[PDB]
């Protein structure tokens, strides 16, 4: 009856990590920005299996930064980096307020943001919240970076496909498009070097 | 005036379509690149049959949905195709002109090209296997794709060169050319104006 | 470990090194890459100026 | 198909698409800078060639 730990949260941890990397997350550079040395902070796929306060500071500041760098500097001016008990409480309060706004704006597709989740950042509920936060940041990037004619791509990705066959086809197309651009990049660099 | 490049791309697409034994091309042998272009990129009932075919190949359940619609309802067919294509991230849901064939030739070629990419998607390794059973459940194919994709992504992100591909930099020029390359906005205008065709 | 001949005028691009790595891991097949080959011409305006200089 | 598999594929599609758009934007900027540099150098070549011919 008796209440079997839903296998559902393991792959979300992995794809979250891929998303951070894809956004340009560098463990050494971002840790240094938070005044912490790499010897004491564990980054990776399992970084929030146990409550990890240090990683929480770094990753969230990074994602907010990637979302709105100007707003990020303004909202955290007086509490970044969280060095004392007073600053820490302010940083958490700020993260919760900002994410609550995002959660209100996006509606039923974004997890409910409760203040208790930030007291001990760790666990499946926390990872689930961070993944959807990372996903949101990527979609904003696709919307910004997508040319006036491809803005529809961000809308299409937001529209949840419930049919597995349709999702597969869409993925195949995306994979191909990536391989093409990767090949083009090689060609342009080669040709430029030769001509020069 | 459909430039020489669009006609060549249309021909390529036409060849790919032939290779995929598209039933709509049965008894139609076009050797003239312009005829091939008019077939693929101008509004016609045939073009719509081809697109319908391409879409039925990518997503088979759509075929039952389209076949139930009477010939007098052509506008509704076009809207259903646009909706699928939107779900595949290829065009906007109101881009009806692209489906009708009124969009720019390049846009049309690129569009049909992408559809074909999906159909000709090298099905990896295992598939020597021939005839057998139709019946295989949609569920086994999805599991395989996920697995493969996971391996690709893992490899892509484990690589030290991955970050460099996201922001490619290349400077092949020696130091002695730097002054030429940093030179005043006026030299740049002279160099770009000299390339205009009448010369 | 195909030791990049230091004397090749064309240094391998990050894209190339990544593609090579993907092919070595069997995650990508050369057939898949070939089917994806874009013949898009690079630097068309520079080429036209070269031809005009020769005729002159 | 467990509602959970369709969500994973969509997440993969999102990652690839993001990478693709990010790469394409940065590649176009390089191509434009490269072609400009080639044209500038080609123009210098053309001036030297004309002067040599006149002297000859």
């Amino acid at each position: 009856m008796q209440s079997g730990s839903r296998p559902h949260l393991a792959w979300q941890r992995e794809h979250m990590w891929l998303a951070l990397q894809g956004l340009g997350f560098e463990s050494g550079a971002e840790a240094a920005n938070a005044g912490k040395t790499l010897v004491h902070v564990t980054f990776g796929v399992n970084m929030f299996d146990k409550p990890n306060k240090d990683a929480f500071y770094v990753v969230f500041h990074f994602l907010f930064g990637k979302l709105d760098n100007v707003r990020c500097k303004e909202v955290f001016r007086y509490c970044w980096p969280p060095l004392d008990k007073k600053r820490d409480a302010e940083f958490r309060k700020a993260c919760c307020e900002w994410l609550k706004k995002i959660s209100d704006e996006v509606g039923a597709g974004f997890p409910q943001v409760v203040a208790s989740i930030f007291l001990s950042p760790g666990g499946p509920k926390f990872v689930h919240l961070l993944y959807h936060f990372a996903r949101y940041v990527m979609l904003q990037h696709i919307k910004r970076d997508a040319d006036a004619g491809n803005v529809f791509i961000s809308e299409a990705l937001q529209s949840k496909i419930q049919d597995p066959q349709k999702a597969l086809a869409r993925n195949k197309l995306a994979r191909q498009k990536y391989l093409k651009v990767l090949q083009k990049e090689n060609l342009v660099i080669e040709e430029y070097q030769r001509k020069a | 005036m459909t430039g020489g490049k669009e006609l060549g791309a249309a021909v390529e697409l036409y060849e790919r379509l032939q290779m995929l034994s598209c039933p709509c091309l049965e008894g139609v042998y076009l050797t003239d690149p312009q005829s091939i272009y008019e077939l693929l990129c101008t509004p016609s009932s045939h073009r719509l049959d081809i697109l319908q075919w391409l879409c039925s190949r990518i997503y088979p359940p759509v075929q039952e949905q389209l076949s139930s619609l009477k010939e007098s309802q052509t506008d509704t067919k076009v809207k259903e195709i646009a909706k699928l294509c939107f779900d595949l991230m290829l065009c906007h849901f109101d881009d009806l002109d692209l489906i009708r064939g009124h969009a720019s030739p390049f846009k049309q070629i690129s569009f049909i090209g992408q559809l074909l990419d999906v159909i000709q998607y090298p099905d990896t390794i295992s598939s020597n296997v021939i005839l057998e059973s139709l019946s295989h459940s949609t569920e086994k194919n999805v599991v395989t794709c996920i697995r493969e994709n996971e391996e690709l992504l893992k490899e892509l992100f484990s690589s030290p060169h991955f970050q460099a591909t996201l922001s490619p930099e290349c400077n092949p020029w020696p130091a002695d050319f730097k002054p030429l390359l940093n030179a005043e906005e006026s030299l740049q205008k002279r160099a770009t104006q000299s390339s205009k065709g009448k010369d | 470990m195909m030791a990049a001949n230091p004397w090749s005028p064309v240094q391998p691009s990050a894209a190339s090194l990544l593609l090579e790595k993907c092919l070595a891991a069997g995650v990508l097949s050369q057939n898949a890459l070939d089917q994806a080959q874009l013949e898009a011409p690079c630097f068309s305006h520079a080429e036209e100026l070269q031809r005009i200089t020769e005729i002159k | 198909v467990p509602e959970d598999m369709v969500e994973m594929i969509e997440s993969q599609t999102l990652l690839l698409t993001y990478l693709t758009i990010k790469m394409q934007k940065n590649l176009f900027r390089l191509e434009e800078k490269a072609e400009r540099n080639l044209l500038l150098v080609n123009d210098q070549k053309d001036q030297l060639q004309e002067t040599i011919h006149m002297m000859k």
